[PDB]
């Protein structure tokens, strides 16, 4: 099986430094070098994410894309940033109108992409990860994942928050992660700053961090269930776990071990520190806080050897403690994954991929921010202007809100 | 006469590694000897390839040792459609290359049960073989157990892997699902059992089985031997395995426990292998494998004392149900792991109305997860119908109302 990263924007890209940075080490992939692999079953899998030119250079299969040079010139010139084939490197008025974006200036741009995400597809191929309220983004986006869905999965990474038509770029774009994309990992970057200089003492987090946090999160998604485990997923059993109503839902991941470098390293990570740590409402890359809000589904997608009785357990209890919040009309709203190796350098590690509600907290919130102003049609004269349509709004609105009732079907 | 094996998956070659150790060692068959009979199957090369590096290195052909380069999936239609499809006519050349080359009577599957290419497959390979050689498709699992399951649909998959293995597996020993660990904790007090140490155990109550068995004593039982004296019913029957001496080889000391004990400690509900502790189930044949020092005047006593418990109530229509299979060379444990090690063994299986019980707790999680289509969308869209569920669950009904019938009554 396969996959092609994608690195959208500066955000993206930077963290695309650091889950490349991270992958390659679980990988024995140096710089330019090859596979030093500590072991040998570091190797057998990896094409999923590298290509066979040299004999030494296996290079990452993903794709940097950016408006601004300095940035990829910062990735490109740094660490690791040699490997990546120049080829890579993808460096109109991109109008905050999610109709500019999908329906005028987007759809232009739209064949020259799904050319390259083929050269990239046949480079069997899996899906494509992505790491990266406007225009190009749930416009344009949007439209790249309709059409992949016609043509493999879509993981997302979004460092969830800034705008102000922001309820009408987005009810319409989670519209159509209804019908397109299907798995986000909605991660973000202020709910990061806190999670990352209050969960982590560190007081310069610069974005490669974020970024790295977030790639750290993607991984346990993904590359991580693609290992052993005594019982082990795939982002189907992610997808048909998690969903319950076809909007696609969005969700909010969570790393496991995140204590500060030298001193926490305490190590309580027997495991009841790890659903500790999970489920609390800080440590949510999302901005919003679980605490407000049942949940739908959960994925603690653990990867590190423990009891499949001490991890099936805790579970059940945090589903009685907080029998409040985690919606009735699902028996388990948890699903337990359990890989086995864990994180390099790690002794155990979980991600945690939520599925905000149904009584759908926070499509809702969004969808509610949307028709406050969108009846006004407040800042509309930017995405009309763009050449957008006032049916646009409607359908996205009304796509995106749809999934929070149908996501209730199931709470 | 043969009986083929197929160790699927990490573990299942893991597992397969260990029983397969423990044969040679009661066969006086070093490294390298004769030829196996079997062959290992797993999408990830380091595993297998530990059979390549480590011991047992030359005892297998490169050709009884592949891999694969697709995805698991932990659905069944995903596993027994779509992709387990593409598999499938290589897997059976096997079972008809191995099952020439031998009159065979079946596969012993080494895996699990509810899983991806655990329930699905199978459920296609066993159903292959019900047309070709109407065998025997007696599948080794290492799973649960109910309310510590793992995968999150794990019923979807056993329900759909229970109605087309009705013509399909036989007999599933659904052990390491979660009462061994019992036995792990219980008696022989360890609560870090690595899944390596699960095998082990299996590793031997299967060692009993083949290795031994097919090997010379003073009471030989063929493989056919078994199936005769152990399925009353067509039902690929699924009797259960159990070993007596489990005692830990460091803490208690309790070794020297005449034949009159050994046997005994096989009867008691917290050493089988099995979380289907006779709560009713009446056995209805049992085969007492014996091994070591054994006499049979103290089997044909010892036995003979237990068909006098009636505690231990037999099924009605079956007088004497108890198949005494007497071994020369006593067991054979691992040189440190944490298996006693004493001078006789009683590795008793046998046809408990029981499983009764364990099909049906597998059974009404598929119709949970059928009774709302759960993850159906992913096998129709792989070849299979509403029918094949529907038609497949319908099937196990009657292997609910066949353990009931044969029995209880
Ligand atoms: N972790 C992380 N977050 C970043 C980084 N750069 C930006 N962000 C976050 O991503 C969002 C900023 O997006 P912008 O840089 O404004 O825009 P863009 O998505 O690159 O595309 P344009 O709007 O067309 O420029 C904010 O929420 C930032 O906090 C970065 O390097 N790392
Ligand atoms: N008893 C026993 N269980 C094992 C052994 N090795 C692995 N397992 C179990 O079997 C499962 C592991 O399967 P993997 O090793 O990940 O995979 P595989 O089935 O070999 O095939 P791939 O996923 O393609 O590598 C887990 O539930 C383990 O606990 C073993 O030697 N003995
Ligand atoms: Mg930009
Ligand atoms: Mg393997």
């Amino acid at each position: 099986r396969e996959i092609v990263h994608i690195q959208a924007g500066q955000c993206g890209n930077q963290i695309g430094a650091k889950f490349w940075e991270v992958i390659s080490d679980e990988h024995g992939i140096d710089p330019t070098g090859s596979y030093h692999g500590d072991s040998d079953l570091q190797l057998e899998r990896i094409n999923v994410y590298y290509n066979e030119a040299a004999g030494n250079k296996y290079v990452p299969r993903a794709i940097l894309v950016d408006l601004e040079p300095g940035t990829m010139d910062s990735v490109r010139s740094g660490p690791f940033g040699q490997i990546f084939r120049p080829d890579n490197f993808v460096f109109s008025g991109a109008g905050n109108n999610w109709a500019k974006g999908h329906y005028t200036e987007g759809a232009e741009l739209v064949d020259s992409v799904l050319d390259v995400v083929r050269k990239e597809s046949e480079s069997c191929l899996q899906g494509f990860q992505l790491t990266h309220g406007g225009g190009t983004g749930s416009g344009m986006g949007t439209l790249l994942i309709s059409k992949i869905r016609e043509e493999r999965i879509m993981n997302t990474f979004s460092v969830v928050p800034d705008t102000v038509v922001e309820p009408y770029n987005a009810t319409l774009s989670v519209h159509q992660l209804v019908e397109n994309t299907d798995e986000t990992y909605c991660i973000d970057n202020e709910a990061l700053y806190d999670i990352c200089f209050r969960t982590l003492k560190l007081t310069t987090p610069t974005y490669g961090d974020l970024n790295h946090l977030v790639s750290a999160t993607m991984s346990g998604v993904t590359t991580c269930l693609r290992f052993p485990g005594q019982l082990n997923a795939d982002l189907r059993k992610l997808a048909v776990n998690m969903v319950p109503f076809p909007r696609l839902h969005f969700f909010m991941p969570g790393f496991a071990p995140l204590t500060s470098r030298g001193s926490q390293q305490y190590r309580a990570l027997t495991v009841p520190e790890l659903t500790q740590q999970m489920f609390d409402a800080k440590n949510m890359m999302a901005a919003c806080d679980p605490r407000h809000g049942r949940y739908l589904t959960v994925a603690a997608v653990f990867r590190g050897r423990m009891s499949m009785k001490e991890v099936d357990e805790q579970m059940l209890n945090v589903q009685n403690k907080n029998s409040s919040y985690f919606v009735e009309w699902i028996p388990n709203n948890v699903k337990t994954a359990v890989c086995d190796i864990p994180p390099r350098g790690l002794k155990m590690s979980a991600t945690f991929i939520g599925n905000s509600t149904a009584i759908q907290e926070l499509f809702k919130r969004i969808s509610e921010q949307f028709t406050a102003m969108f009846r006004r049609k407040a800042f509309l004269h930017w995405y009309t202007g763009e050449g957008m349509d006032e049916m646009e709004f409607t359908e996205a609105e009304s796509n995106m809100n749809d999934l929070v009732s149908e996501y209730q079907q199931y709470q | 006469r043969e009986c083929i094996s197929i160790h699927v998956g990490q573990a299942g070659v893991q597992i397969g590694n260990a029983c397969w150790e423990l044969y040679c060692l009661e066969h006086g068959i070093q490294p390298d000897g004769h030829v196996p009979r079997a062959v290992f199957v797993d999408l990830e090369p380091t595993v297998i390839d530990e059979v390549r590096t480590g011991t047992y290195r030359q005892l297998f052909h490169p050709e009884q040792l592949i891999t694969g380069k697709e995805d698991a999936a932990n659905n069944y239609a995903r596993g027994h459609y779509t992709i387990g499809k593409e598999i499938i006519d290589l897997v059976l050349d096997r079972i008809r290359k191995l099952a020439d080359q031998c009159g065979l009577q079946g596969f012993s599957v080494f895996h699990s049960f509810g899983g991806g290419t655990g329930s699905g497959f199978t459920s296609l390979l066993m159903e292959r073989l019900s047309v070709d050689y109407k065998k025997s498709k007696l599948e080794f699992s290492i799973y649960p157990a109910p309310q510590v399951s793992t995968a999150v649909v794990e019923p979807y998959n056993s329900i759909l892997t229970t109605h087309t293995t009705l013509e399909h597996s036989d007999c599933a020993f659904m052990v390491d699902n979660e009462a061994i660990y019992d036995i792990c904790r219980r008696n022989l007090d360890i609560e870090r059992p690595t899944y390596t140490n699960l095998n082990r155990l299996i590793g031997q109550i299967v060692s009993s089985i083949t290795a031994s068995l097919r090997f010379d004593g003073a009471l030989n039982v063929d493989l056919t031997e078994f199936q005769t004296n152990l399925v009353p019913y067509p039902r690929g029957h699924f009797p259960l395995a159990t070993y007596a001496p489990v005692i830990s080889a460091e803490k208690a000391y309790h070794e020297q426990l005449s034949v009159a004990e050994i046997t005994n400690a096989c009867f008691e509900p917290a050493n089988q292998m099995v979380k289907c502790d006779p709560r009713h189930g009446k056995y209805m044949a049992c085969c007492l494998l014996y091994r070591g020092d054994v006499v049979p005047k103290d089997v044909n006593a010892a036995i003979a004392t237990i068909k006098t418990k009636r505690t231990i109530q037999f099924v009605d229509w079956c007088p004497t149900g108890f198949k005494v299979g007497i071994n020369y060379e006593p067991p054979t444990v691992v040189p440190g792991g944490d298996l006693a090690k004493v001078q006789r063994a009683v590795c008793m299986l046998s046809n408990t109305t029981a499983i009764a019980e364990a099909w049906a707790r597998l059974d009404h999680k598929f119709d949970l997860m059928y009774a709302k289509r759960a993850f159906v969308h992913w096998y129709v869209g792989e070849g299979m119908e509403e029918g094949e569920f529907s038609e497949a669950r319908e099937d196990m009904a009657a292997l609910e109302k066949d353990y009931e019938e044969v029995g209880v009554d």
